[PDB]
RNA sequence: UAAGUGAUCUAGAAAG
RNA sequence: UUGCCUUUUACCAGAACCAUCCGGGUGUUGUCUCCAUAGAAACAGGUAAAGCUGUAUUUUUU
């Protein structure tokens, strides 16, 4: 935040758009070459004219000595000092250490995920397997592009941290809950693949219904949600058929979905191995740009795409340390998380957009 | 930006905004050590090059006498000389003996 | 880019270099500034050469001769004004053009297209620069002529040599020339689409390029090419029917789509044999050591696989192999035998290649065939 | 050194400063002649905290700030060779004994005895003292005969002014004796007009003495405390090398843990972002500290009163050029010097005896 | 990151590039200075390149190119070499290169100053004091071609 | 008492 | 407020404001489910088990 607020980017981390648009050489004595690192450390002192600047932490030296294996309670890494019938407490407890306490100590020193032995669940989505890599420092001498990726990720993270989006509480009537309340929905336990395929079928029927309703039957939807015109279009017809950024965006989301669901189908239809599936899914998520022109219609999706790219760059180079190059990495989690959050963002937007669209289809335009 | 030296930000510039340190910086870091012989020669070219002293000497001399006086004071105040006459007498003696010796010095 | 806060106070020695106009795969493009004689040099130089001229003029006078440009060569291109101005085709006309600089200056106030080089005149001072050096150096610096054309669609035209080239319509040409580079396989977000009737996968729309390519393959040209090649192959087989023990060379009539359909492929020619053939394991054309396993075939198939490469996907062999063992081992568009042959032609580079199983003594015929067709298919 | 960003909001800062003073006891807040206020922090972090408090919750004003200067202190190396008097008073000086310095940083007969215990000094010099802050010895010859030498309270205050604002750059005097040698008091004079003369004249005398004493400038030194993991020990050494004038005195190995709580000494000038830099280099395994309770001043290397002196404008000045740079720069800061080009030097007649003859 | 092997080669290349141009550039001079300053190895390289030039390559050049080279060397000489100068017999183009160099030096430093500087140095081939039988005549003669003093003085000394 | 650690923006669709 | 640009969408990325959305917490009610399903046991003690205290020679009591 401080780096942001002063444009004093710490080179391992992010660099932002600037927050804004005596002291002569004759006077001062440049003995210490005053670095940027200091300008964020003691922001109010080394950096004159601070604005909107936070105060960081300051700290104690950590000597958490970790054990390698096959022993307990030993000074290893360090040096040693210069120089009426009753037993003590907890008698008849001969073994000082239990077989788990070697590990328990380790556990105790761990961070927030494992630290503790109870918790509330979180959504797979809500777990950030990838945040902990790029929040901590980049390991050693990755290619420039990966370093850039890291920086990009941090820039995102800081932004997210910085503009707290406090969720409004009064609206505790969810969409699904609302739907559940009515009679016209029932509920079943369906296989996720079944749900997918059914939703492709449903989505396809929806979009075709919409298009035909509009009148422009000459726009043939392919089952792969890749829209194209059947005939050469008369200018009038062409004008009519320029479907907007709502319909196309809907199509693109279904295209996205159709891909991953199709891959699952393939996997489960006996074609491809689970590793192959995982790689497939990963490929899809990291190449949503290249597999479905989502960016075309809603270009802010470039951020999402960029994020995915960054993740890939990060992941691969933690996935391919000793392992060589190649395509066979899976691990689709963080990218998947990105896409989920993009959908979260857009669900409102598409409810509005497609809402208005179908309203126009039904009610005339105002 | 980095150390008062990066581009404000990469937006605008229309470029990476990648910021190398030059390696002529080592030349600008040590040009005095590299071209020490330039100034050294110059320095070499110009490298060859009473009242106050008198005053100091005088101070030392009078000061010495005053030290004698002090010593007298010490001897008196410590070892059996509760009276003022003893002090004054001692001072007088110092003046006479001291300024005698110093008169001798003057003569020489 | 020196320390901006200090630099305002005093001049610094330049400490930190920022990257100006950068690029991925950074070929060090030379500037223009290095190829222009900096003014101070030009002026000291001018003083020298004019002094020399003066001296030689005196010599000429003494000797009573015309001081010809044979003697002053070398200094011809130097000095201000340029020595060339002494012996241009009409000094004795330009002698009476006094007040020239001022007139050039005041063209500013009396014209629409105010000249960019108001400050000098070539008649009076000569070429005050020369950037052929810049041209030459730049071409040398982009891997030479040789290497630039790998970016271009030069390979597509199929000249003997590039050296034999010499003797919104104008920019269309430009776009088409860098077709391969501009329509590139490796690309950021570009969504893949194919142009109509073709295998020209545009990685994100370009209008001009699309217009070009479509005009290039007007009259279903791609399809025609595909069918033509198939016909040729059939003819060849007919010719050499009894040599390779073939019962019947039938063409499996597919939709017109097949020519350019890329997700699937029905086989173009189906090859009914007389006896069982014992085809080799799948391999490329130029892969000589074809392994004859105990597997046999009563029937082969020949498929063509037209493609239009980029500056990134410009190997064909790999692609054709991929195509072969993609469509075989795919449960859409099955061939009558899983054993067969597949040809593919990179139309953008004239890089034929083929992969698949091999009947004994067949390979040479196919190699020769491809060589012939490429040399001259209509 | 604070200045408010807008002169319109100057009174607020003054009020703010007052509040800060009230709240932060360990802050000498000298209002410098220019208006540019000085704030003396204990160290870096404390100073920052002070500034934060000021700039956020008391002032709420944007504030120009000087890079962290250090309170230097003028002094001498040898005894003053000359004894040039002062007029419209000749004060000699010499370096206080290094044991006696320390003794000072924490009944005439008794004091005299003590002095003789400290440095075995003469009873004459023992009797005539009136020290502060360093030592004002009333040690001419006529002073015991004279009672013009009496009523030296005013004189002592003048001496206090000298101590406060030294000759070099209004930098306080430290570790220096002051042997008086004469006084230019004529017969008939009023004690108001005579005393008033002697006060600034005393300052002049002191300055003269300093000049003739081979004056040296003294920077302070933080005593350092660096706990680090043993494996990252030579890194610290390297860093110290990178810093100027930094000494490392004992690497006492802290028992039962990898920490080598090494004491050190960084000059207060060279120290800036030291903690932070150390932390960075050490990968956050080096929770370091700086502090200044010993009052262990030391000579800045290089000699004051040089013409050419140094090379750089931007780069840190060399070791042997340093003192001069500090002096001239500090004079500029304090507004004593005239423009860019100037010099610290003697304001006395005889052409300075033709520059030491 | 060029290793000590080719540093000399790099310097040679740089020199050749300089030669290719119409005239001597401050550019090349500054580059030379920077590299020289950097590491002792590059100083060595520049030196040895100089040796190569006056030894063997020098006589192949044309008066323009040669002149440029001389100028370049003069600029370097004025600061970042010692005036070590391995220099009657050899006067094809080398001597005129020398002329150019001297001209550059004089233009930069100054005449009297230059003399002082050289006086400080050894200067065996340029300024011999031991007569060697009408041999100083040669050097003296050559330096009279350009505006230089002290040749007369030298001859007086020698008789 | 004499070298080279490091900061690396973009990015494509519609309609005109 | 900048950037790409130049015509808008779509956008670049910062700001200040605000909203939407994906979710979360509790607490209380109610339902749904799976298990259940007793209208009386102490007192006198004994048996066994759980919670505290107990094991004079000067200031508490020898
Ligand atoms: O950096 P990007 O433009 O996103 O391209 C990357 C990158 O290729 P380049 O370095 O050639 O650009 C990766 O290569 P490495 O940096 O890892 O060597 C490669 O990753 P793999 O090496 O793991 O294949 C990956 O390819 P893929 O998507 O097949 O994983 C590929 O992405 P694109 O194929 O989308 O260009
Ligand atoms: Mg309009």
């Amino acid at each position: 935040f401080n780096g942001k607020a002063l444009n004093n980017a710490i080179p391992g981390g992010p660099k932002f758009e600037p927050l804004y648009p005596f002291n002569s050489i004759d006077r001062v004595i440049f003995r210490v070459p005053i670095r940027s690192e200091y300008k964020v450390a003691f922001p109010h002192l080394y950096n004159s004219r601070p604005r909107s600047v936070r105060i960081p932490w300051y700290n104690n030296p950590v000597s958490c000595i970790i054990q390698n294996d096959e022993e307990y309670d030993t000074p290893a890494l360090f040096f040693d000092p210069s120089l009426e019938d009753f037993a003590p407490l907890l008698a008849e407890e001969e073994e000082l250490i239990l077989p788990n306490t070697k590990d328990a100590m380790s556990l105790y020193h761990s961070p927030f995920p494992f630290n503790r032995t109870k918790g509330k669940m979180v959504r797979a989505q809500d777990v950030a397997l990838a945040k902990k890599w790029f929040l901590q420092h980049p390991d050693e001498e990755y290619p420039v592009k990966v370093k850039v990726s890291y920086q990009k990720l941090l820039k995102n993270y800081v932004l997210n941290e910085l503009h707290p989006t406090l969720p409004t509480n009064h609206n505790k009537t969810k969409l699904l809950k609302s739907l559940k309340n009515t009679k016209y929905f029932q509920q079943t336990t369906i296989d996720w693949v079944e749900a997918g395929l059914q939703l492709c079928r449903q989505g396809h029927n929806m979009l075709n219904l919409l298009i035909h309703r509009k009148g422009l039957t000459y726009l043939h939807l392919d089952y792969n949600f890749n829209l194209k015109p059947t005939k050469t279009l008369t200018t009038k017809e062409r004008k009519k058929s320029r479907l907007g950024n709502s319909f196309h965006l809907m199509r693109e989301l279904l295209k996205m979905m159709k891909l991953i669901v199709d891959t699952h189908v393939q996997f489960r239809l006996g074609n491809v191995d689970a590793f192959q599936l995982a790689d497939g899914i990963h490929y899809i998520l990291n190449h949503i740009g290249q597999l479905t022109g989502i960016y075309r219609y809603k270009y802010k999706v470039m951020h999402q795409i960029r994020a995915c790219k960054d993740l890939k760059h990060i992941i691969y180079y933690k996935f391919n340390k000793n392992l060589g190059k190649g395509p066979g990495c899976g691990f689709w989690q963080p990218a998947w998380r990105v896409w989920l959050n993009f959908l979260r963002g857009t669900i409102p937007l598409l409810e509005r957009y497609i809402g208005n669209l179908i309203t126009r289809q039904f009610e005339g335009r105002s | 930006s980095y150390n008062g030296i990066g581009l404000k930000s990469a937006k605008g510039s229309s470029t990476s905004g990648h910021v190398q340190r030059s390696l002529a910086s080592n030349n600008r870091r040590r040009p005095q050590g590299s071209q020490q012989q330039r100034q050294q020669r110059q320095n070499a070219i110009k490298k060859a090059s009473l009242a106050v002293q008198k005053q100091i000497e005088t101070h030392m001399e009078k000061r010495e006498i005053e030290v004698q006086v002090s010593e007298l004071r010490d001897r008196l105040e410590e070892e059996e000389t509760l009276s003022e006459e003893q002090i004054d007498k001692k001072c007088e003696a110092l003046r006479a003996k001291l300024t005698n010796e110093w008169q001798e010095q003057q003569r020489m | 880019a020196s320390d901006l806060s200090w630099s305002k106070q005093t001049d610094t020695g330049i400490t930190h270099f920022r990257a100006g106009m950068t690029h991925e795969d950074e070929k060090l493009i030379p500037t223009i500034f290095r190829y222009i004689t900096t003014w101070e040099n030009e002026f000291l130089d001018s003083q020298r050469v004019w002094a020399e001229y003066a001296t030689k003029r005196q010599e000429a006078i003494q000797q009573n001769r015309r001081l010809a440009f044979e003697e002053l060569e070398g200094s011809w291109d130097r000095g201000i004004p340029r020595i060339s101005t002494l012996f241009q085709r009409d000094r004795h006309t330009l002698a009476y053009d006094r007040g020239h600089r001022i007139r050039r200056e005041f063209k500013q106030y009396s014209l629409e297209r105010n000249s960019p080089f108001w400050w000098t005149n070539s008649h009076h001072d000569g070429k005050l620069w020369n950037l052929n050096a810049y041209r030459t150096d730049v071409i040398q610096a982009l891997g030479g002529i040789e290497t630039i054309l790998e970016h271009t669609l030069f390979k597509g035209t199929g000249f003997n040599s590039w050296e034999g080239l010499f003797w919104q319509i104008p920019n269309r040409r430009f776009t088409l020339w860098w077709s391969p580079t501009i329509n590139r396989a490796n690309v950021y977000v570009g969504f893949l689409v194919q142009l109509d009737l073709t295998g020209i996968f545009l990685h994100g729309k370009i209008p001009t390029l699309k217009i070009s390519l479509i005009q290039i393959f007007r009259a279903h040209l791609w399809q025609k090419i595909h069918e033509s090649i198939v016909f040729d192959i059939c003819q060849i087989l007919d010719g050499e029917l009894d040599v390779l023990q073939i019962e019947s060379v039938t063409k499996e009539t597919v939709h017109p789509r097949k020519s350019y359909k890329m997700n699937s492929s029905a086989a173009d020619i189906t090859m009914e044999s007389v006896h069982e053939w014992e085809v080799s394991k799948p391999s490329l054309l130029h892969e000589t050591n074809d392994s004859f396993k105990g597997l046999i075939t009563n029937k082969m198939w020949f498929d063509v696989q037209l493609r239009y490469g980029d500056y990134d996907s410009h190997d064909i062999s790999r692609y054709v192999r991929a195509k072969f063992l993609d469509y075989t081992t795919d449960n859409v568009s099955m061939y009558p035998s899983p054993t067969g042959v597949m040809i593919g032609i990179d139309l953008a580079y004239n890089m034929y290649d083929a992969y698949g199983n091999w009947f004994n003594g067949l390979k040479p015929l196919i190699q020769n065939s491809m060589r012939t067709i490429m040399k001259a298919n209509p | 050194v604070l200045q408010p960003l807008l002169p319109r909001e100057l009174p607020k800062l003054l009020d703010a400063l007052n509040k800060i003073s009230k709240y932060y006891p360990g802050v000498i807040i000298k209002v410098e002649e220019s208006g540019e206020h000085v704030i003396l922090g204990n160290g870096e972090l404390y100073m920052d905290c002070l500034l934060y408090d000021l700039r956020a919750s008391y002032a709420k004003i944007e504030i120009k700030i000087s890079d962290p200067l250090t309170v230097f202190s003028e002094s001498c190396s040898n005894e003053s060779f000359a004894s040039i008097p002062v007029s419209n008073i000749s004060v000699a000086a010499e370096p206080m004994d290094s044991k006696m310095i320390q003794d000072l940083s924490r009944p005439r007969k008794l004091s005299k005895i003590l002095r003789t215990e400290y440095g075995w000094d003469s009873l004459a010099s023992r009797n005539v003292w009136s020290f502060y802050n360093l030592i004002n010895d009333t040690l001419p010859d006529e002073i015991s005969p004279e009672l013009l030498s009496k009523y030296k309270e005013q004189i002592i205050q003048g001496f206090y002014w000298a101590v406060k604002e030294g000759p070099l750059a209004e930098e306080p005097i430290y570790g220096v004796q002051y042997k008086l040698l004469s006084i230019s008091v004529p017969s008939d004079v009023n004690i108001d007009v005579m005393k008033s003369q002697i006060i600034p004249l005393m300052k002049k005398a002191c300055y003269v003495g300093l000049l003739t004493a081979i004056p040296i400038l003294l920077e302070p030194i933080y005593e350092v405390d660096i706990t680090v993991h043993a494996p990252l020990l030579p890194i610290v050494e390297e860093l110290m090398k990178k810093r100027r004038g930094s000494r490392i005195y004992k690497t006492i190995k802290v028992a039962g843990t990898p920490l080598l709580e090494v004491r050190g000494q960084v000059p207060v000038i060279e120290s800036a972002g030291f903690e932070t830099d150390l932390r960075l280099s050490t990968n956050g395994l080096g929770m370091c500290q700086l502090y200044f309770w010993h009052k262990i001043w030391r000579k800045v290397p290089g000699d004051v009163l040089d013409k050419d002196a140094f090379i750089p404008k931007l780069k840190p000045a060399p070791i042997n050029s340093l003192s001069r740079d500090f002096v001239m720069k500090t004079r500029r800061r304090k507004g004593i010097s005239t423009g860019g080009f100037m010099s610290n030097d003697g304001p006395t007649l005889e052409k300075y005896i033709s520059a030491e003859l | 990151k060029i290793a000590n092997n080719l540093k000399k080669s790099v310097v040679d290349i740089i020199i050749k590039s300089s030669l290719q141009e119409s005239t001597f550039s401050k550019f090349y001079s500054i580059l030379s200075e920077r590299m020289i300053t950097f590491h002792r190895s590059w100083q060595t390289a520049y030196n040895e390149t100089f040796e190569q030039n006056y030894t063997q390559d020098i006589e192949d050049y044309e008066t323009d190119q040669l002149r440029i080279l001389g100028k370049f060397w003069g600029h370097l000489i004025s600061y970042e070499f010692l005036p070590m100068d391995c220099l009657e017999e050899s006067c094809p183009q080398g001597r005129i290169f020398i002329k150019f160099l001297f001209q550059e030096l004089v233009n930069e430093l100054g005449l009297d100053e230059l003399q002082l500087r050289l006086n400080s140095s050894k200067l065996d081939g340029m300024f011999p004091l031991e007569g060697d039988a009408e041999h100083i005549r040669y050097s003296i003669n050559f330096f009279t071609a350009i505006g230089l003093g002290l040749l007369t003085e030298d001859m007086r000394s020698r008789l």
